[PDB]
């Protein structure tokens, strides 16, 4: 509204995008903690 | 010509979902698609964590939701997309 336009739903592709959040919102050094034969 | 952000974030859960369906469809552990062994490491960790589990990580909160998309459009339940079973399954 300020000039560039809703922004919300204007988000510029950075190929990444969803990537992006995948890997760098990690809570914290990802954990590989083996399950026992769940499946 | 309708193409646009709309499409593109459509494709960017495609991709997103070509390594989610795929890495959590392909348990091979030593997948060579390093956009597997990345999202393994976000999936592994998903797991790992019963807080995110619920959706406490924007990781989480975004992946469900994704796995929402997902789980509803498929019909059938996986198996191996722990989501899918607790939606389906459950």
């Amino acid at each position: 509204m300020e000039e560039p336009q809703s922004d919300p739903s204007v988000e510029p592709p950075l190929s990444q995008e969803t990537f992006s959040d995948l890997w760098k919102l990690l809570p914290e050094n990802n954990v590989l903690s083996p399950l026992p034969s769940q499946a | 010509a309708t193409q646009s952000p709309g499409d593109s974030r459509r494709l960017s859960i495609q991709r997103a979902i070509q390594s989610l369906v795929h890495a959590a469809q392909c348990r091979n552990a030593n997948c060579s698609l390093p956009s597997c062994q990345k999202m393994k490491r976000v999936v592994q960790h998903t797991k790992g964590c019963k807080r995110k589990t619920n959706g406490g990580c924007p990781i989480c909160k975004q992946l469900i939701a994704l796995a929402a998309y997902h789980a509803k459009h498929c019909q059938e339940n996986k198996c191996p997309v722990p989501f899918c079973l607790n939606i389906k399954q459950k």
